[PDB]
Formats: structure tokens, sequence, C-alpha cells
């Protein structure tokens, strides 16, 4: 489906160090590409994604510039949201930020979305116009009416109508031969006598890219979902991910299961069983 | 390429 | 408020003797203070960790990982530490999950 390019951002606040910690890091759909850590003395955006680093200096200093002054407007709102919540001075605070954009049929931008929470409950949101926002709660009614005034939302439908889709389209060329290749699952089924009456089939899906798929165990056709354990997606640390769906079957009757498995990358979805 | 934010909530 | 999932696993399907890598994928928490620890007999590793990272529902996931040698006595685990936790989260690692 549609290709994105995502940053996220989170910042805490540090009441012993007198400070507060920024990190950002962007991705294009599921694999990362950049970070900025500001607890270091100079700190810099760095590149995450091999197809980053031949970017010239003239893309690293924007990029590092952006995120120092990004630390200090992260600084203030951890403190302003404090306010707002009358909440003791002691206590360590997160605000996060996490905004991109997707590409249309016609190189355009098909959505763009930009959002925030504070400890982890919505705060506020750019509207679908993406020049009014949204406030999920009452300090963020106050933030409304400050951005309306100041008008900022306009630069950011700039922004995400502009350079997010024209940087996304960059990146895409770029690194084309790992983003814009869909890696189908290596895959196979184990079995684990388990039980005095049961036995454990495990269907595997390694290696594949990017993260969505569909594992599931069948008996004579009919799903099993609700029996089966099914763990959440995760990554393999070389950029693709990997997951896995089991169930326990009546000893000798393997035969009557099967293990379904759909990805994109694949020529064919395909239908395993313990052989 | 990351968006620039100066506006404080 | 969100404690950590935890999954220990290895990127390639282990065998005894060949060097493969070993990951401890810990997801789903709140706040974004942790101590995630890949540990080898007991004992901890040098590992290396993941930037800061969340998903669309607000929670953090964060990826511990190391090369390794799997082999028929080394017993691995990883430990995470996390307020929403009384005590660490161990979770051993087998090549069978």
């Amino acid at each position: 489906g549609p290709h994105s390019l995502s940053y996220f951002y989170t910042a805490v606040s540090r009441p012993d160090r007198g400070d507060s910690r920024f990190i950002a890091v962007g991705y294009v759909d599921d694999t990362q590409f950049v970070r900025f850590d500001s607890d270091a003395p100079n700190p810099r955006e760095e590149p995450r994604a091999p197809w980053i680093q031949q970017e010239g200096q003239e893309y690293w200093d924007r990029e590092t510039q952006i995120s120092k002054d990004n630390a200090q407007t992260y600084r203030v709102n951890l403190n302003n949201l404090r306010g707002y919540y009358n909440q003791s001075e002691a206590g360590s605070h997160t605000f996060q930020n996490m905004y991109g954009c997707y590409l249309g049929p016609d190189g355009l931008l098909l959505h763009g979305y930009h959002q925030y929470a504070y400890d982890g409950a919505d705060y506020i949101a750019l509207n679908e116009d993406l020049r009014s926002w949204t406030a999920a709660d009452t300090a963020a009614q106050i933030t409304k009416r400050k951005w309306e005034a100041s008008g900022w939302a306009e630069q950011e439908r700039s922004y995400l109508q502009g350079l997010c889709v024209e940087s996304l389209r960059e990146y895409l060329e770029m690194g084309k031969d790992t983003l814009q290749r869909a890696e189908p699952p290596k895959t196979h089924v184990t079995r684990h006598p388990s039980s005095d009456l049961g036995v454990t089939l495990r269907c595997w899906a390694l290696g594949f890219y990017p993260k969505e798929i569909s594992l599931t165990w069948q008996r004579e056709g009919q799903d099993q979902s609700q029996d089966m354990e099914l763990v959440e997606t995760r990554p393999s640390g070389d950029g693709t991910f990997q997951k896995w769906a089991a169930l326990v079957v009546p000893p000798g009757e393997e035969q009557s299961y099967t293990c379904h498995v759909q990805h994109e990358g694949l020529q064919e979805p395909l239908t395993l069983r313990w052989d | 390429k990351m968006n620039t934010q100066f506006t404080a909530v | 408020a969100r404690p950590p999932k935890v999954q220990v696993y290895s990127r390639h399907p282990a065998e005894n003797g060949k060097p493969n890598y070993l990951n401890c994928y810990v997801s789903g928490f709140h706040p974004p203070q942790i101590e995630i620890d890949l540990l080898k007999n007991g004992e901890k590793m040098n590992a290396e960790q993941s930037d800061l990272s969340f998903s669309k529902d607000w929670s953090f996931y964060l990826l511990v990982h190391t090369e390794f040698t799997p082999n028929a006595v080394d017993q691995y685990s990883c430990r995470v530490k996390h307020v929403t936790l009384d005590k660490p989260k161990i979770v051993k690692w087998d090549r069978d999950h």
C-alpha cells in the first residue's frame, strides 16, 4: 500500500538534571533511517540506514539544526504542560509527537497527519484539512487557541504537502532496492509433542518485509484463531521481521491442519502442513 | 526531512 | 502506565555451533524509562540497544541485540526492569520460540 515518511519525537523532563531529553527518529514505511538524541555535548542528526548515508553535509546540517531547535521547543512544552495540569516539579513527564505523509498514486500527498500525547494520553491533532486542530482535553483547548493565533498550521500544511512528500520520494529512490521490494517470508512448521494428549504445531514466517502479514491455522479449512497463540510481529535485526502462530492438536491428527501464510512478497499465499 | 516546530503548547 | 511485553529469540533458526544473532524485543510499555539486559548464564552481556521509538498507540518499543553462537549448554535470557513491574521480568530464550 501507500508509502509513508514519519517521524516520532519523544521528550522527557528530567527534574534531577535540571533539563529535558529529546529523541527523534525517522522512518520510511517500516524502516528506521535517522535519529537524534539531545543527551550529548555536541548532538548531530545521524544516519540509521545504509542508504541515507550518501546525503551531503547540507542535509545533515539542516536536520541537526531542526533537532536542536526542537529540543528547545519541547523543553518549553514540558514546562507549559506541567503548568496546565498544575503538576509537581518533582516528577518526570513525557510528551510525544508523531507526524508524517503518505504518498498517493499521482505522487502527491494522499494523507498527512500530525499529533501529540502527554504521559501517553492523546493531547492534540491536526485535522484532515491540515489547517486546523482538534483538542482531546482542556489544556489542549488552550493550546489550540494559541496555535490558531500563531497560524503555524498553514506552514505544517505546506510541509506535509511539499517537503514531506518530496523527501519521501527521494528516500524511496535512494533505498529502492529494499524500500520498494517486498521480501517474502521464509517459512516452516515445527512440531513439539507437548502433552500426553497434545502436539504443538508452530508455523513460522522469518525475514519478511514489510511488516504486514497474515498467519492463520485451519482444521480442514475451518479457521482456528480462537485457539491459536499468535506472537506480536518482531524485528529480525536486519531490517526484516518475524512472526509465528502455534496451536495444540490431538495426537495423530496433524494431517487435519494447515497454516496459511499471506504476505505481499509471495508469488502466491502458502498453505503449509506438518508433513 | 523533518518539519520545523517552534510554537510551544 | 503500561507494562512491557518481552520476546527473546534468534534471528535465524538456531543450530548449535552456527553464528547467529540473539534479540530481546520489548514493546507496549509507557513511560519510556526501562532497563533491558540480555544475560548469558545469568551474567549481563554487552549488547546494542535500538533508538527509542513508539507505535501508533504511543507505547514504546526497543530491540536489544547481539551476535551469539548458540550451543547445547549456554543459557540465555532477557531481564527487564520497568516501574510497572514489581520484580524484574526474566524471559528465558529457547530455540523453539
